[PDB]
């Protein structure tokens, strides 16, 4: 979850306030994946040491 | 875990707005009076040696075209960017050496401490305004902060709706009071780089 | 049968982590080390 | 200074972040990068980072320093338009998901174009991750344009 | 600041069942209860 | 035999390589049929079409 500051103001005497919502985000990290494959001859496998 | 999280929010935007109406406040209409503001146009305010260029030249005048009896009280305040050019002026390693590569910001130029704020003008060619303040040096204790009340948040019961009946809200206040201008606009020497339009 | 949600998607579980970033850039100013404070009691302070 | 590096550039990356996050973070760029900041200096000006004769330094500026040789170092010879050298920013905000070390299968029996075995065996191995930045103005990366 | 997730609904937690619900009819019948096993080794029990 | 799940470690491809999937098989074997037809008596409701 992310958000921003309230943003103030200078007001005068009897003078209405502003809307100042904050504002919220929500970043997402998503997983991947990787792989390798060394196929071998089961002579080979057999032969080399 | 919503209360906590808004009052930190008030607290950073109010940090927001004092940081920056301290260096540059209008005084007009409901805003204190500025640092940068108050020692503009009057005789604070000087001019490079050569148009459109900071050299070393010009750090030197700033602290020289000062009274002694307000030099000896002075302090440095300007941005980052400007500190930086200034630790570029030594090339071959004679009296201008500051400081080399692989150490900290130094915490003393020309024997006086010195202090950082981004809310100052950085860099004069890319900007579009006419006037630039990179440098201020001067007794501080001639810009008065008036404070009264400290922040506030008050909490509201109960929101009504356009026929004064509730809609079911609630509400968060928050007010904070505060005032500053410069009482003597003599003890302070500002740097003005002025590029033509 | 994956990761799709009409897959079997639906039983795995929702990871959040409930503390707030703040992405604002601040500001820092040192005007207030070297400047003179005073209380004021009133509606303006005289001198 | 166009398709150029010099000392500025430096200063010109550093000054330019934030002082929440200039405060809290670390440069990173290639080894041929900090080698040309190491020959900036010639008569012992504010240029001076170390003399000959030591390994590289820890720090820059105050801040501390990394390696990494997968970026890009020389511009002139390579034939891509953007050249991204010197990297200095708050890594606190760079997020590193794991879910998974390497892990390796020994598969004892392959099969042929028929579903029938072809006298193969083979190792199976995989790993599993993710990353992502969640505030890009933490950072300021440095683009050296050299187009034409 | 309302529900919505803009405005503040990213912080509601995600409340899940992790049980799970069968939708089938399934069926019931008792022949195996009236009925006689007897246990087979090859593919084809003769009498 | 009863029910029996046999899990299968790896599961292959269009290039005969692995593709990251494993596999579950399960099977049956049974058989039922009746040996005196004349011990029962079942009901047939029979409708014209």
């Amino acid at each position: 979850v992310s958000s921003a500051a309230v943003q103030w103001s200078w007001d005068a005497e009897f003078e209405e306030v502003s809307d100042d919502s904050p504002e919220f985000g929500q970043p997402e990290i998503p997983v991947k994946k990787a792989q390798g494959f060394v196929p071998i001859s089961i002579e080979a496998l057999q032969d080399e040491a | 875990n919503v209360t906590e999280t808004v009052a930190l929010l008030f607290a950073e935007g109010k940090d927001e707005l004092e940081a920056v109406t301290l260096t540059t406040g209008t005084g007009q209409g409901n805003q204190p009076t500025g640092i940068v503001t108050a020692l503009a146009g009057t005789a604070a305010e000087i001019a490079p040696v050569t148009a459109e260029t900071f050299a070393l030249a010009d750090v030197y005048a700033v602290y020289e075209q000062l009274a002694a009896r307000h030099r000896r009280q002075g302090a440095w305040l300007a941005n980052n960017l400007i500190y930086n050019k200034i630790r570029q002026f030594d090339t071959q390693g004679g009296a201008g050496l500051w400081t080399t590569i692989g150490n900290g910001e130094p915490s003393q130029l020309l024997g006086r401490p010195v202090g950082e704020a981004e809310a100052m003008d950085a860099n004069w060619n890319t900007s579009a305004s006419a006037d630039n303040f990179v440098l201020l040096y001067g007794n501080f204790q001639n810009y008065v902060i008036a404070d009264r009340i400290g922040m506030t948040v008050e909490f509201i019961p109960h929101l009504f709706g356009t026929n004064r009946r509730p809609n079911g809200s609630r509400g968060w206040f928050a007010y904070y009071r505060m005032g500053a201008d410069v009482v003597n606009p003599n003890a302070f020497r500002l740097l003005n780089v002025e590029t033509a339009s | 049968m994956g990761l799709t949600k009409a897959d079997g998607g639906y039983l795995v579980p929702f990871q959040l982590d409930p503390t707030v970033i703040i992405t604002s850039n601040g500001s820092l100013n040192d005007i207030r080390r070297f400047a003179r404070q005073v209380v004021a009691t009133g509606d303006v302070w005289h001198g």
